[PDB]
Parts: structure tokens; C-alpha cells; sequence
């Protein structure tokens, strides 16, 4: 009990006192405890110089207490003594409570955002950046970058990205850390905004990163003054890459944006880059040339002839592996099989017609003459509404007069049966696009008061409005949901409220709560896919809430089934977790819970090749239900895609099970009906494509989400089958050097023949139509060394880049 | 990338707590409802039932029985009382339409 | 650097011991799956 | 209930399965409905059926069955556990009390035998739970009574 020197009057004692705290504390830490109060005295007498101290020796037997907050509120007060000496461990636990409770101060002024903002005393903060004189002088950049996350503040971490040496490039995956670990877009994109400016005043430039921000920061006006300054800097060769991201991995508008204000040889190039004609010229040649298919699976499914739900069996597991070649041998070598076609059979019979012509936007018109939507009344009409489907299917994202030509029609002929694939088309064909008129003759569309069309109207609108969050069309859509008598209605407009909100995060909230709230079960489910797409490529528990909560407590089982299917649109970026929080979930005894969950382990893990996934996929096709082994059989085609017996043993497993299952009679129609399916999905494109939902740069990619989701449940609407299409991306290399000359290009790859099989010293690949690759292969190989045209950009993916000649 | 991965290691870990106060309210709420399974089971079935000549029980969860009209039958039993209770002979009550052993 | 490496060690030692602490309410979790899956079968078992 | 739909005979020529957008086909199917009823599934098909709302008048009738296990008025059958309360209602507490000393009494015999025969028959016997149950009627004893210093005061 030293303390009680204190007692007596003159400092000297004082300082006399601390000098025997200071070295026998050891046994005296506890000592101090009683007497804490005592040491008061001194804490708060500005008179003692030694008050310092005093708090230093406060802080120990704090420290040994166990009080952390208190500690430092004495380390503020502990002057200048404190900070100098740093010896045994007080450190580490002080400065983690120093650092700690500054960036929760920080984020706690980060919220305000500006005023009012609590003090911040000079200490706390000038152990921050001089405790990080550590961090520069030793040149660790992995832990400065670290600390720099921390703070939450653009000052000393623009000196951070300031430190000297290099650094060449780590700025761009350090981004990649940070939106990983990102937890909301406020702080976010402004500390990435000044990124890209200290990459325009460094001496390198490099156009990864402001790509990283044109899919990130997606700010309508930036990549206007981005492209402006690539005008004014007479960019052409090195512009490539950035130009045909920002077709590729931004969206319409941002497209539309660019556009707008770059127009108010390279005039031309613009208007190709942006309208992407050349990307599909060259994907056309690349499915024609390199395309892979076997028809003895197609005969096989053929003369089965089972008059049940086998009507868009066979169309629309052919259609996806023959995806854009134009070459249709279809009709020829099934006929009896089509003439069985019936209702809504003919319809997707030239729905498949479009599926298989996808892309090829000049000819597709004129080349169907002989299969064109007829209308010639013998009423078929549900064909002639197909046809225009057809032509929808092929006309999505970026188009042309031809929406106009279905828009006429839509007010010609007859009705409703040609707004059933004709507003589709043009829904779909103006998706992203912000159409206007549309949103008003859709109205006057609606109000011809009938059933079928009610899915019809509801994704085109749904469509159109994509991203605008606009709200009289919400509220028309709310508002004619009441006096209609149909199921369908509400549930094109439940998708078409869905669909106009993507990306919104908290902001779709709002809604989401009422329509959460709700009983009706149809707008439930509205809300699921509408929390799905708001919250799509974001892990936040806040949508996990009331999502899994419905599917928890909720009595009917589809809106439950779309509820656990959203595991998928959300978690996508995260596949890993889903079969492990999902594991139980596909034990349940209602099959709905165990298909929609297979539907979601199936289109989350689909990118990966993850082996968990079809491990529990296993028991899944074994399940006594049938509809159940069937989603089992579609979303293990959905983990295979592209991927061959080298990747996974279970492929050819899985595809010997899918024509056995469909050739044997005794299965139910039904689960056999995603075994031929599934024939579609591992060959679709000729295996030479694939669905992607995440591209490399980091952004999602929007017209396959939302593909995959109108795709979820193909049984109220057999034509959402033909949406897949959409989802289905191009992987290749393409050896395109620049404009429309094509060198002559052959590269190495490491790996062996065996990965390459698709059912060494170097690989043969374009020379660029492309050649295919897997997403694992990209990797491994190397730019030629020898040859006279070499990339000037790093080579890792594939697609189109650069070639420079040397 | 230490403190990089570091903030990256509690995302899954509130995932993983999120998922636990889940699927205790999930089989909780389930619980009640295989507690509502068992007043059904309970429930079923008669009152009024028909008791009949009981001769043997062939193997498991089935057993062959006359009724008091004296025919013999197999029937799966009922699933909680397998055995003990059952024995070689007794007179078991038979369901009204199916005449199922319970 | 004592910032730091070596305040990693204890910063990833409290996600550590919360792994640990959650590992081992996974596992709470994890056995009464064993027991909702059984009453659950259960539940099939009433429904055949 | 069921649902029945005569199949057209003069339809023997064509096709007899449709429909298309098997949604409600395929589970109406489900459980396939025994033998001798889908016996019938040859010349005759069955019909979904689904029940529209007319929220506010299934609310109200929901509610009307529900005062049943709920309480007759929404008031007066557990106020009528206010009439009765405890009255005689300790009267089924010693038949509890009196289930409390019966199965109880061989509970205790059970786990010494669970250390005879090494361990578990499966069992249990189930013989869990129940006077629990009686003691949700202490709480039903505890709150009704403590209602009592309201009641009885103002």
C-alpha cells in the first residue's frame, strides 16, 4: 500500500511514490485497486506536473483489473509520458482498444455524415499514424493497407496508397479485398473514386482499375469524362480493352449515358463498340465453326414419343446446345415427333426456333419465312404468339426496328394469343433499355382483361423498367392487381414488380416490408424475388432476416420454395457456404423445401467446381418424389456446365442416369422430364458456352440472373424455359488484333490433352471465329513468345483483347 | 491481407450465428408441429373401432389377423407399438375402413 | 511490427476463440439436425 | 372431397392425356388416390380445386371455429376458467398428483434397470413431458389468481 504517501501534501511525495509504483508493481498490482479513487486525487489536480504518470500507473492497475475503455480514457490523459515508453506488452491491448473504439468513432461519424461529429482527442488519433510509422518504415504494405481500411478515413490512407516504392498494380486487388470485406456502398465508392485519380497522376496508366470503378462506382457521368479524356488523349489501340468492358460489364443506361454525352473511324468505332454487332458476327462464326454435338442422344430422346410434357422436352434440351448455329437440322430429322405437337407445343416448337437462332440479328426476320408465326387460321395461335416470342428471344438486351415490328403486330391480328411471346418481345427486347411508350401501351395492353396474358404483360413491363425504380408503374401494376380475377397477373406482375428493383439493397426496403407483411401469398413471393434482385451479389444478413424467416414460419410451400431458391441469387458471389447452412434444409419432408434448395446449392455452386454440391446432390435424385429427383438432375447439369469427366467423376455418371431415366417407361414423366433437360444445360452452346452469373471484373451480370430467375419455375409458364438462352455466356479466346483484320495466332497451354478433351508440348487454339476454353485453362497458358503479334495487356481470361503487332 | 483476411473471417461467422437462431426457431417451430403430428396420430382413428381375432404376428411392422367375421388379413401395424403389448394371441381393435392393426 | 504481425496474432486470436465458440455452437446446431432430421423422418413416418 | 371430369370416349382417335402446364396436373395427381378411385383415372380425370379469398369473411370464420380452443366470446370460456379456476380444479391436480405418485413410481424403477440391462431398449417409455402440463395449469393458477389483487382492489 504505497498509495498512502499521496496523504501528505508537498508533489514530492508524489513523484517519490510513482517511483516506487513503477518498478515493484509487479506483486503491487492489485494493491493499487481500494485505492484507485486516491490516485483521483492526483488525476485530477492540474496543479502536479506528474498527473501523467499518475495516470500511466492508473492505467496499469487497470490494466490488471481488467478495464480496457477506462484505460485509455487515462491514456488520453496521460500526456505525452505515455505514448514514448512502450515495453513489455501494454501495447498491443491499448492500441487495440485505441484503434478499435477510433474506427467505431469513425464509422460512427461516417453515419452523420457531416457535423455535429463528436470530439476527437489529438492523441488517440496521433498514436494512429505514428504508431503507423511502423507500417512505412518497415514497408510492410499488406498490414499499412490494413490500418488504412480500418480508419475509415481518405486522408491517411491517401498517403497509405502515397507510400513510396511500389505498389505497381496492388491497388486494383486491394479493392478486391475491400469490396469483399465492404459492408455498405456510402464509404465505398468514395474512397474508390480517388483511386482511379491517383492511377491518372501516376506514371503508368492502367485501365483494370477505372474498369474496376466503371462496374463499381457505375456513375453515369464518370465514364462519359473517362472515354472524353481517351478522345482528347487520341486513345485507339490500348482503349479497346476498357471500351468493350464497359459494353460488356456495365449496364444499358450506362451505356446509354456514355453515348449521350460522348456524341454531343473513331466516331464509327464508338457506335460498334457500344452496340456490339461485331461481338455477335463473331460469336456467330464461333458456334457455326466450332460447334460440338452429338444427335444420337437427340434420336434416342426422339422416338420415345411421350405424349406428356415431352412437348417442350425435346425443343428445348436441343435448342440450348445448338444455341445460335443457325444450321437447324431439327424439323428434318424429327417430323412425326413435331406432329404430334399440340396447344401450347407448337408454341414452343417455334419458341425453340428463336432459342437456336439467338443472336444473328440481321437475317433472323427473313430467314423463318417459312416458319414465321402463321397465322394462317387454322388456329394454331398460340404458334403465331410463339413466333414473336421467337423473334424476342433473339432480340433481348440491344435490338433494333424490329420492336417495333412486334409492337405493330401486338396491335394487329388477334389477341390475346399474340400478347402472350409478342409483348415478351417486346418486354424483352427493350429490357434495361428504359423504354417509355411501352410502359403506356402496356397499359392500355392490360386493360384488354384476360388470363394467359397476364404473364405476358407483367415480365414485359417488369422488364422494361428494369433498374429505373420508378413508381407510377409499380403503383399501376399494384393497383391493377385487385380487380383482376386471374392468378397469372399477379404472378407476371409479382415478377414484374421483382424485376423492376435489382441492386437496390436497403433502398427496396421499403416495399419489401409490405410486401413481406402481406397475406397474400402471390406477393410474398413477389417480395422474395424482389429481395432476391435488390440484394443479389450481397451477403448482408438484413435480407436473411425476414427471407428466412418466411421460409420458416409460412404455410404454403411454393413462396416457401421461392424463398429458399433466392440462397442462390444473393449468396452467389459466396457458393462455397450454401451447401454447408443448406445441408439439413434438403432433409426436409416437404419436397418443395428439398427442390427449391437444390435449385439453390445447383445455381450458386454452378460457376464453381465444388464437389460438396454434388455430394449432397446424390441423395437428392434418390428422393422417392419426383419432381424433386427431377430439380436434382437440372441443377447437377448446372454444377457440370462445361466441365467434363476430368473435373468431376460424376459426369458421365450423370449422363448415362439422364438417358437411362428417360428411356426407361417406368419413371414418372416428370422426373425425367429434367433429364433431358439436363442433356441441355452440360451441352448448351455445344459446350462451347456456359451460364456466368459473376464476371471477373467483380460486377454481376445482369440479363443471366435474370434469365436464371424467370427460368426457376418452368411449370406455370412452359415457354420461361426458353429464357435460359439468355443466361448462356460465350467462353473463348479471341485472337481479334483490332478492327475487322484477323491475324494469324497459335499460343501454348500447359495443361494436359486429357483437360482438354470436350466430349502437353502445346495447345491449338484461334487465330481469330474463337476457340473455346475453360475458365481453368486460363491460367495456365502463355502469350506466344515467338509470333509477330503479341498482347500488349497482361493475358489471364479470355474473350476478346488486344493484339498488338511486333 | 492479414487484417485483409481477418475482417474477412467474421462474415461467415455471423452467417454461421445467423443460421443457428434460425434453425433453433426453425425446429422449434417444427417441434410443434410434429407435436401437432402426434395429436393426429393420437386422434387416429377410431372410436368407434372393431376388435378382432388376433392369430400371429409374421414379421416386422406387419402381422396377420382375423377379424370378428373371422377372416384373416396382413396389415401394416401401428408404427409406436411394434411388439410388447401385441403378443401371439390377443383380440386387437381393427381400423373401421381399413381394418389397420393398432 | 507490434501494430501489428504480432497484434495479428491476438487480433485473429478473438475471431479465433469466437470460431472456436462458434464451432462449437455449430455443432449444438448440428446434432439437434440429427434430431429435427429424425423427427422429421418421423413426420414421414405419420405421413406413410 | 373429390373432383371427377368424364373424358371424352369419341376422343379415341386422338390423344387422351393432356393437358399442358402440368402444374396442377401433376399435383393433383399426387397421392395417385388408391386403385379403385384411380381405377376410374381410365374414362373419367379428376379437377383441381383451390380456395379464393374473401380474406375478411375466411378471417372471421376462422375465427369462429376458433372459439373453440380459443374461448367462446373471446372472453367468457376463459372467463369461465376465471368461473371454475382452480375451483375443483384441484380435484383433476390430485388425479395428476395421483399420475404424479403412479407413473413416477415405476419412472424410478426405470433407470436402474437401464443399468441392468446395459442401457437403452429404446425406449423411452414416455413417461416424459406430462406434468409439465399441469404445471402450465399452475400458470394458469399463478396469473388467474394474481388477477385477484385487481379484482378484488378498484
Amino acid at each position: 500500500g504505497i498509495i498512502s504517501l499521496l496523504d501528505e501534501d508537498e508533489p514530492q511525495l508524489k513523484e517519490f511514490a510513482l517511483h516506487k509504483l513503477n518498478a515493484v508493481v509487479n506483486d503491487f498490482w492489485a494493491e493499487i485497486s481500494e485505492s484507485v479513487d486516491k490516485i483521483e486525487v492526483l488525476y485530477e489536480d492540474e496543479g502536479f506536473r506528474s498527473r501523467q504518470f499518475a495516470a500511466l500507473v492508473a492505467s496499469k492497475v487497470f490494466y490488471h483489473l481488467g478495464a480496457f475503455e477506462e484505460s485509455l480514457n487515462y491514456a488520453l490523459g496521460a500526456g505525452d509520458l505515455f505514448n514514448v515508453n512502450d515495453n513489455s506488452e501494454y501495447v498491443e491491448t491499448i492500441i487495440a482498444k485505441c484503434i478499435d473504439h477510433y474506427t467505431k468513432q469513425c464509422v460512427e461519424n461516417a453515419d452523420l455524415p457531416e457535423g455535429e461529429k463528436k470530439p476527437i482527442d489529438q492523441r488517440l488519433e496521433g498514436i494512429v499514424n505514428k504508431m503507423f510509422q511502423r507500417c512505412l518504415d518497415d514497408h510492410k504494405y499488406k498490414q499499412a493497407i490494413g490500418i488504412a481500411l480500418e480508419t475509415r478515413r481518405l486522408d491517411v490512407f491517401e498517403k497509405t496508397i502515397l507510400e513510396s516504392n511500389d505498389v505497381p498494380g496492388m491497388l486494383a486487388y486491394s479493392l478486391k479485398l475491400c469490396m469483399s470485406l465492404m459492408q455498405n456502398k456510402q464509404f465505398r465508392n468514395k474512397v474508390l473514386r480517388v483511386l482511379v485519380k491517383i492511377y491518372m497522376n501516376l506514371e503508368k496508366p492502367d485501365f483494370i482499375n477505372v474498369c474496376q470503378c466503371l462496374i463499381f462506382l457505375d456513375d453515369p457521368q464518370a465514364v462519359s469524362d473517362i472515354l472524353e479524356k481517351l478522345v482528347k488523349e487520341d486513345n485507339l489501340l490500348m482503349a479497346y480493352q476498357i471500351c468493350f468492358d464497359l459494353y460488356e460489364s456495365a449496364s444499358q443506361q450506362f451505356l446509354s449515358s456514355v453515348i449521350q454525352n460522348l456524341r454531343t473511324d473513331q466516331t464509327l468505332k464508338m457506335i460498334k463498340i457500344l452496340s456490339g454487332e461485331m461481338a455477335i458476327e463473331l460469336h456467330l462464326q464461333f458456334l457455326i465453326r466450332n460447334n460440338n454435338t452429338d444427335l444420337m442422344i437427340l434420336k434416342n430422346t426422339k422416338d420415345a414419343v411421350r405424349n406428356s410434357v415431352c412437348h417442350t422436352a425435346t425443343v428445348i434440351a436441343n435448342s440450348f446446345m445448338h444455341c445460335g448455329t443457325t444450321s437447324d437440322q431439327f424439323l428434318r430429322d424429327n417430323l412425326e415427333w413435331l406432329a404430334r405437337a399440340t396447344n401450347w407445343a407448337k408454341f414452343t416448337a417455334t419458341a425453340s426456333l428463336g432459342v437456336i437462332h439467338k443472336g444473328h440479328e440481321k437475317e433472323a426476320l427473313q430467314l423463318m419465312a417459312t416458319y414465321l408465326p402463321k397465322d394462317t387460321s387454322p388456329g394454331s395461335a398460340y404458334q403465331e404468339g410463339g413466333g414473336l416470342y421467337a423473334l424476342g428471344l433473339i432480340h433481348a438486351n440491344h435490338g433494333g426496328d424490329i420492336i417495333d415490328y412486334l409492337l405493330n403486330q401486338l396491335k394487329n391480328a388477334s389477341n390475346d394469343i399474340v400478347r402472350h411471346g409478342g409483348s415478351l418481345g417486346l418486354g424483352l427486347a427493350a429490357m434495361g433499355t428504359a423504354r417509355q411508350d411501352v410502359y403506356d401501351l402496356l397499359k392500355t395492353n392490360l386493360y384488354q382483361d384476360d388470363a394467359v396474358t397476364g404473364e405476358a404483360a407483367g415480365l414485359a413491363l417488369g422488364l422494361v423498367m428494369l433498374g429505373s425504380k420508378n413508381a407510377q408503374a409499380i403503383e399501376d401494376m399494384v393497383g391493377y392487381a385487385q380487380e383482376t380475377q386471374h392468378e397469372k397477373i399477379l404472378r407476371g406482375l409479382a415478377v414484374g414488380i421483382a424485376l423492376v428493383m435489382y441492386g437496390r439493397m436497403e433502398e427496396a426496403d421499403a416495399l419489401i416490408e409490405s410486401l413481406c407483411r402481406d397475406k397474400d401469398p402471390i406477393l410474398r413471393r413477389s417480395g422474395m424475388y424482389t429481395v432476391a434482385m435488390a440484394y443479389c451479389g450481397s451477403g448482408n444478413n438484413k435480407a436473411i432476416r425476414r427471407l428466412l424467416h418466411v421460409a420458416v414460419s409460412d404455410v404454403n410451400d411454393d413462396v416457401r420454395r421461392a424463398a429458399v431458391e433466392s440462397l442462390g441469387f444473393i449468396l452467389f458471389r459466396t457458393p462455397e457456404q450454401c451447401p454447408s447452412v443448406v445441408s439439413l434444409l434438403s432433409e426436409s419432408y416437404n419436397p418443395h423445401v428439398r427442390y427449391g434448395a437444390a435449385m439453390a446449392l445447383g445455381i450458386c455452386c454452378a460457376g464453381t467446381g465444388n464437389k460438396e454440391a454434388i455430394n449432397l446432390l446424390e441423395p437428392m435424385t434418390n428422393d422417392p418424389v419426383n419432381y424433386v429427383r427431377q430439380g436434382a438432375l437440372i441443377a447437377s447439369a448446372l454444377i457440370m456446365i462445361q466441365q467434363t469427366e476430368i473435373t468431376c467423376p460424376k459426369v458421365n455418371q450423370f449422363r448415362q442416369l439422364y438417358s437411362k431415366v428417360i428411356n426407361d417407361k417406368h419413371d414418372d414423366v416428370m422426373a425425367k422430364f429434367g433429364a433431358i433437360l439436363a442433356q441441355g444445360i452440360l451441352d448448351a452452346g455445344g459446350h462451347n458456352v456456359t451460364i456466368s452469373l459473376q464476371s471477373r471484373t467483380g460486377h454481376t451480370h445482369m440479363p443471366s440472373v435474370v434469365g436464371v430467375l424467370v427460368f426457376t419455375q418452368f411449370w406455370f409458364w412452359f415457354p420461361l424455359s426458353h429464357f435460359l438462352s439468355l443466361a448462356y455466356t460465350p467462353t473463348c479466346v479471341i485472337g481479334l488484333n483490332k478492327d475487322l483484320k484477323m491475324p494469324k495466332v497459335q499460343y501454348k497451354s500447359n495443361c494436359k490433352p486429357s483437360t482438354f478433351a470436350y466430349p502437353t508440348a502445346k495447345a491449338k487454339k484461334k487465330e481469330k471465329n474463337p476457340a473455346r476454353v475453360m475458365p481453368a485453362q486460363l491460367k495456365v497458358l502463355t502469350m506466344p513468345e515467338t509470333c509477330r503479334y503479341q498482347p500488349f495487356k497482361p493475358l489471364s481470361i479470355g474473350g476478346i483483347i488486344i493484339l498488338k503487332d511486333t | 491481407d492479414l487484417y485483409s483476411r481477418y475482417k474477412k473471417l467474421q462474415q461467415e461467422l455471423e452467417f454461421l450465428e445467423v443460421q443457428e437462431e434460425y434453425i433453433k426457431d426453425e425446429q422449434k417451430n417444427l417441434k410443434k408441429e410434429f407435436l401437432h403430428a402426434q395429436e393426429e396420430v393420437k386422434r387416429i382413428q377410431s372410436i368407434p373401432l372393431v376388435i378382432g381375432q388376433f392369430l400371429e404376428a409374421v414379421d416386422q411392422n406387419t402381422a396377420i389377423v382375423g377379424s370378428t367375421t373371422g377372416s384373416n388379413y396382413y396389415v401394416r401395424i401401428l408404427s409406436t407399438i411394434d411388439r410388447e403389448l401385441l403378443k401371439p394371441n390377443a383380440s386387437v381393435a381393427l381400423h373401421k375402413h381399413s381394418n389397420a392393426l393398432v | 511490427l507490434e501494430e501489428g504481425k504480432a497484434g495479428s496474432g491476438l487480433r485473429q486470436y478473438y475471431l479465433s476463440k469466437i470460431e472456436e465458440l462458434q464451432l462449437i455452437v455449430n455443432d449444438k446446431s448440428q446434432n439437434l439436425r440429427r434430431l429435427q432430421a429424425q423427427r422429421n423422418e418421423l413426420n414421414a413416418k405419420v405421413r406413410l | 372431397i373429390d373432383a371427377f371430369r368424364l373424358i371424352n370416349a369419341n376422343m379415341m382417335v386422338l390423344g387422351h392425356e393432356p393437358r399442358q402446364t402440368t402444374s396442377n396436373l401433376g399435383h393433383l395427381n399426387k397421392p395417385s388416390i388408391q386403385a379403385l378411385i384411380h381405377g376410374l383415372n381410365r374414362h373419367y380425370y379428376s379437377i383441381t380445386i383451390n380456395y379464393r379469398k374473401n380474406e375478411l369473411e375466411q378471417k372471421m370464420l376462422l375465427n369462429l371455429h376458433k372459439k373453440s380452443w380459443m374461448e367462446g366470446l373471446t372472453l367468457q370460456d376463459y372467463s369461465e376458467h376465471c368461473k371454475h379456476n382452480e375451483s375443483v380444479v384441484k380435484e383433476m391436480l390430485e388425479l395428476a398428483k395421483n399420475y404424479n405418485k403412479a407413473v413416477e413410481e415405476e419412472d424410478k424403477m426405470t433407470p436402474e434397470q437401464l443399468a441392468i440391462k446395459n442401457v437403452g431398449k429404446q425406449d423411452p417409455k414416455r413417461h416424459l413431458e406430462e406434468h409439465v402440463d399441469v404445471l402450465m395449469t399452475s400458470n394458469i393458477v399463478q396469473c388467474l389468481a394474481a388477477m385477484l389483487d385487481t379484482v378484488v382492489f378498484k
